[PDB]
RNA sequence: UUGAGAGAUACAAUUUGGGAAGAAAUUCCCAGAGUGUGUUUCUUUUGCGUUUAACCUGAACAGUCUCAUCGUGGGCAUCUUGCGAUUC
């Protein structure tokens, strides 16, 4: 139960799985998508930090 | 006076005001994502998330006279959203000629104009003077001076309107100012030691601040009347008051209030004088200075609860002990919350919902159980404040004031 | 340059015949059907025959499903497959005349005139790198 | 349902053996 | 000319002429009208370009018209001067096709301004 | 009627701001005492509100338009629907030759 | 030889030597574009997946294909008839396809192929301005989308608040270049199925019709209100 | 459709079966075709007509 | 040994559903999902990723003259036996 409750925890929570051929996605809710903006893409926000905390600049 | 919080995984990277003369003040704002976000000050929620029609905002900016919204994506589009329709309807107005590279930082000269630095180290220049033949296409390139080893991005990209320059400083630390017609640098300097992560300017441009990385604020003038008929700004002065970076700055001035606000990595704001830098004061803010609450005690069971971004903590007096937490993760944004006296209820809130906890002491540890009330948790919360052990009163972001376990009549105010 | 013509108009002859045979064929599709549903059990269960209604004949190939003859058994099958193979080799004859009218109009390009050297790259593909000089 | 369930089953199977592939699908 | 859409700016179009320099350097195009709309009708084009400087713009604006059916890109440049210099040839040239090879030394050039061309269509 | 001149006039006041003959036509047959009128376009703003009519035109006028519209031929007119679907094409080939030229 | 109907009727499969799609004629007689015509009496013009863009949705299998024979429909981005012609086929006499484009180069062959049909009457208006064809026709029972543009959402729902009734069908057909190029289709198809969940189109499927089409998706949703 | 052909189509028009044959087999083609009936290429004379 | 996270990919039973046979027990066909045991794909992740490199370019083939093209003769059949392509 320590070595897979993270794999229940998101097996239950993810959505979208197969059938076949095919593939059934949950539409969300006018709840989250008005309450919050989207997340930020974490592939810019970790381009741009990581280009703060580049080697060249030696940081300490 | 306000904050408004987001939830998990939600950053903002860039943030405009806009205030036609006679309307509402409009607060706009990007995320790390492909929409822009305009909130209404009232609520404190987003009331128009407009996905913007091209890739993901990397910068967003204002035109003069706040008509239109520049957001410069990370596909190299520059894309137009008509602003002037009234507050929280947005509309798409013109995607300007494409580019490679992503643009970084955005200005515009005017209504005509908009700049914009690029992550190839190129500063273009748009044209998005509506009725006229080169509407939306580029209509120059600058090129500034790569690094040796590294790729040259250019970071911020100011309009000096007294002059006729843009200002540009990028990550090699150079700042240079470019002549706008004639699309040309005139001087460029060596200042910082590493990227220059924000620059802005006062109202008669006669003094450029700039910030970045290597956490020095260097400023750049042409105050002298010499200096103003041979457009020759100086480097005249730099201060260390950061202590780790500078992500953002800006400055106002006016009769009673000349000021530029900076504030980076370390967590802290710090406020120096515009005409005022290298001579006068400055005052460094604390990091934190709650308005908003996020610790509340009890004195019975010497009990103290305190909510950090989606969980909650519980920890007694005896030396201390951690009794309990809560890491709701159905939750994805907190905010206020609060104990029953005697210890028993606790109610955390949010703007979208609240939620209801009853909590029994099983010794060393707590036992904490949900109890489903749906008028709780389809109301907006902003304060619970608990009129006996069951009674509590609830303000909702819409101007409501409930009594559960109703309703208060609130006369109007003089608009 | 007449025998590049006769390459060439082979090769426009089998052009025009392979499109306008493709044209005439139906390829079976191949693409990531997605369905959105309501809360999580319409998701949990089987989609039950939303749009297959056989869970044996119409359901896994999509060209036509459905709502309620000469030699079927194998005649019909190789013939389609044999006007498949008609236009794969429509194709294998039109990218070997492409490739020998480039080999052709190389050489005749070659023999022109200007200044020219042969340049050879590491395998021994030999090309031919002309001076940056312009016609007069 | 049976002779309406079992007539569609047929007529479903007559249709679509007459379109389709076993060994020369993946040809 | 308004009629002569996409055009290039300045560091586009620089880009442009430099992969048509060392193209007709490696004798891989076609320059003049009647050729680049011949290797539109055969297939063998990469990308097209036109220059937005001749006096009848419609003697060009019908290889656009089937640029659109075999999607290949096209450009206009603003000199026809300029694209003849280009092209290295005496005279003026309207248009000129980059012709397809794949064991070509500026396939990636070619592939660049290409990509280049079509994000702005 | 099906007079091309005045289909083509309409049809370009209906393409630009609403002024027309027809609707100062209507500005005379509802003049009783200065009453409420529903416009289709917000942009026909000049014969909306020129001369005593109380005009409205945002976001429920849409929804009421999308009723009339979707049971003009029901009892609107004494026409039927292959009629005003005729008028319609008839209106529509005739702007478009006008437009597009030839 | 032998033609067996599909889910839509005015939709056919032609099989026998080549199991190919096929529609109906309402032009009595003749082609429009060269596409082969199948007599089996009657009169059949066969689609193609590669050519259109429907029948590519068809070919991949759309269930609740809205366009229906009983309808009318707005077709948004044709510019010539090589869909519309097969959306008259489908729809028959009955009904109605308003094709309304902007760009009038192939607008020419629009009202041409227009004049032969009946069917088919043309908006030659960009579809972002309705309202300058507000006095032409409204309420449709489906509206179909072929723009390229990159407010393809934004268009469509313009286009459906005002001529869509109520529960009907959108069939939104989805470029991911003419949004966001470098990035892949499943994210910018996502983004898209939310930004039209945004306005009342529940989503009820999409398909990315690959072996047709590089990086497209055909949308279909409802009409809430 | 004649609009959007080179002009060496427009100057073989008329003659695709001379064209045809002396392209499928080795021989020199036609230069007239239906040109040929030009009030200009009747003013010329020799190969200048061709020209 | 990517420290961790996710996708395909073999084996096993346990299964989910649509039809046909039966009194049910259950059978039969079909389409699927999930878990354990092997390969492999993608994103951070640290010693350092190489801190330079790759490519293009300036008058950069050619006296032992270089190259092209059409021919002629000869070798290799103990095989570069030679493609409208240079076999020496």
């Amino acid at each position: 139960i320590k070595t897979k409750k993270r794999k229940t925890l998101k097996n239950l929570r993810k959505d979208s799985v197969k059938r076949g051929k095919f593939r059934v996605q949950l539409l969300s809710t006018t709840q989250d998508s008005k309450t919050l903006p989207p997340k930020k893409e974490s592939s810019i926000i970790r381009s741009k930090d990581r280009w703060l905390n580049r080697k060249a600049l030696n940081k300490g | 006076e306000m904050v408004i919080e987001g939830g998990k995984d939600r950053s903002i990277e860039g943030l405009c005001w806009s205030n036609v003369n006679g309307e509402s003040l409009r607060l706009f704002s990007i995320g790390g994502s492909t929409v822009v976000t305009e909130w209404d000050l009232a609520t404190g929620l987003p009331l128009r998330n407009y996905d913007c029609n091209s890739g993901v905002i990397w910068s967003i900016s204002i035109n003069d006279s706040q008509d239109k919204l520049s957001v410069g994506c990370d596909n190299g589009t520059v894309v137009l959203i008509d602003i002037s329709g009234g507050p929280g309807v947005l509309e798409h107005d013109t995607i300007l000629m494409r580019q490679e590279a992503r643009v970084l930082t955005l200005a515009w000269k005017k209504d005509d104009f908009v700049i914009g630095g690029c992550s190839d180290g190129r500063i273009r220049i748009w044209s998005a003077q509506k009725n006229d033949e080169n509407m939306g296409r580029l209509l120059h390139t600058m090129k500034v001076d790569k690094a040796k080893k590294e790729s040259t991005l250019v970071w911020s990209v100011i309009y000096l309107p007294r002059t006729d320059q843009i200002a540009s400083g990028d990550s090699t630390g150079s700042i240079k100012f470019w002549d706008f017609q004639f699309a040309t640098l005139n001087q460029s300097f060596k200042a910082h030691d590493a990227d220059v992560l924000c620059l802005t300017t006062d109202t008669d441009n006669n003094y450029v601040f700039s910030a970045g990385v290597d956490r020095k604020i260097f400023q750049f003038s042409q105050n002298t009347n010499k200096s103003q008929k041979n457009n020759r700004w100086v480097n005249s002065s730099n201060r260390l008051l950061h202590g780790n970076d500078i992500r953002a700055i800006c400055a106002y001035q006016s009769k009673g209030a000349d000021f530029l606000v900076s504030g980076g990595v370390e967590k802290t704001l710090v406020i120096n004088s515009l005409t005022s830098f290298s001579n006068g004061n400055y005052r460094k803010m604390p990091t934190v200075e709650p308005y908003s609450k996020n610790v509340l005690v009890n004195k019975e069971q010497r009990l103290v609860v305190s909510w950090s971004e989606s969980t909650v903590k519980i920890w007694t007096m005896g030396n201390y002990k951690l009794v309990c937490k809560l890491t709701l993760k159905d939750d994805q944004n907190i905010s206020t919350c609060s104990l029953s006296p005697d210890g028993q209820v606790l109610v955390v809130g949010r703007p979208s919902t609240t939620k209801v906890f009853h909590l029994q002491p099983v010794g060393n540890k707590l036992k904490v159980t949900k109890l489903d009330n749906d008028l709780l948790l389809r109301t907006s919360t902003k304060l619970v404040k608990f009129i006996d052990n069951s009674k509590i009163v609830i303000c909702s972001c819409e101007d409501d004031v409930f009594i559960v376990d109703q309703e208060v009549e609130l006369l109007e105010v003089t608009s | 340059t007449q025998d590049s013509n006769y390459v060439r108009t082979l090769r426009q002859i089998e052009l025009k015949k392979l499109e306008k045979g493709a044209k005439q064929l139906m390829f079976k599709s191949s693409g990531n059907h997605t369905i959105f549903v309501d809360s999580r059990e319409k998701m949990n269960e089987f989609t039950p025959e939303k749009f297959f209604n056989t869970t044996s004949e119409m359901v896994n190939r999509s060209e036509n499903r459905l709502t309620k003859s000469i030699m079927p058994k194998e005649s019909l099958d190789k013939k389609k497959l044999k006007k498949f193979k008609q236009v794969k080799q429509h194709l294998q004859r039109e990218t070997q005349l492409k490739q020998v009218q480039q080999r052709m109009d190389a050489q005749r390009e070659l023999l022109k005139k200007g200044s020219k050297k042969k340049i050879v790259d590491s395998s021994g593909k030999i090309s031919f790198k002309w001076k940056k000089q312009r016609k007069r | 349902r049976k002779y309406l369930n079992k007539l569609i089953k047929r007529n479903s199977q007559n249709l679509r053996s007459w379109d389709l592939e076993e060994e020369v699908r993946d040809e | 000319n308004p009629k002569a859409f996409p055009l290039a700016d300045a560091a586009l179009t620089q880009q442009i002429l430099d992969v048509v320099q060392q193209a007709a350097n490696l004798r891989q195009l076609k320059k003049g009208a009647n050729e680049a709309t011949k290797t539109l009708n055969r297939g063998i084009s990469e990308f097209i370009i036109m220059a937005a400087d001749c006096e009848p713009i419609e003697i060009l604006l019908h290889l656009p018209l089937l640029c659109e059916d075999k999607n290949v890109p096209y450009v206009f440049v603003p000199s026809r001067v300029a694209l003849g210099r280009a092209c290295g040839v005496s005279r003026p040239v309207i248009a000129a096709s980059i012709t397809t090879n794949d064991a070509s030394a500026i396939k990636t050039q070619i592939y660049a301004v290409k990509d280049k061309i079509e994000t702005l269509l | 009627a099906a007079n091309a001149l005045e289909e083509a006039n309409s049809i370009i006041e209906g393409k630009v701001s609403s002024q027309l003959e027809k609707l100062l036509e209507e500005i005379k047959k509802d003049k009783k005492s200065t009453l409420i009128v529903s416009e289709t376009k917000l942009a026909n703003a000049i014969n909306k509100l020129g001369l005593n009519f109380n005009v409205v035109s945002d976001a429920v006028t849409l929804d009421i338009y999308r009723a009339i519209k979707e049971y003009l031929p029901e009892l609107l007119p004494g026409m039927s629907d292959n009629d005003l679907s005729k008028m319609s094409l008839g209106l529509a080939h005739s702007i478009g030759r006008h437009k597009l030229k030839f | 030889v032998v033609i067996e109907p599909h889910r839509h009727a005015g939709v056919y499969i032609a099989r026998g030597k080549e199991d190919l799609l096929v529609t109906k004629n309402m032009a009595p007689g003749e082609s429009v574009y060269g596409e082969k015509r199948i007599s089996v009496k009657v009169e059949y013009r066969v689609w193609n997946p590669f050519r259109s863009k429907l029948a590519a949705g068809i070919m991949g299998g759309l269930d609740e294909l809205f366009i229906a024979p009983g309808k009318k429909v707005l077709y948004l981005g044709a510019a010539s008839g090589t869909s519309v012609s097969h959306v008259s086929d489908v729809v028959g006499p009955e009904g109605v396809v308003y094709a309304v484009e902007f760009s009038h180069r192939p607008g020419r062959e629009l009202i041409s192929m227009a004049k032969k049909r009946p069917n088919i009457i043309p908006i030659i208006e960009d579809a972002r301005h309705p309202q300058k064809y507000r006095m032409l026709i409204g309420m449709v029972d489906c509206v179909f989308a072929d723009v390229a543009q990159p407010d393809q959402a934004r268009i469509i729902a313009l286009n459906s608040h005002m001529f869509l009734k109520d529960q009907g069908g959108v069939v939104i057909s989805i470029k991911a270049n003419c949004i966001d190029s470098t990035v892949d289709a499943e994210t910018v198809f996502a983004r898209e199925v939310q930004k039209l969940r945004e306005e009342r189109i529940k989503p009820l499927e999409q398909l990315t019709l690959e072996p047709y089409e590089r990086d497209h998706c055909i949308v279909v949703g409802r009409y809430m209100r | 459709s004649l609009a959007k052909s080179p002009a060496s189509t427009i100057q073989i028009l008329g003659a695709e079966k001379a064209l045809f044959r002396a392209l499928k087999t080795k021989h020199d083609t036609p230069k007239y075709g239906l040109l040929y009936h030009a009030s200009l290429v009747g003013q010329a004379t020799g190969k200048n007509k061709g020209k």
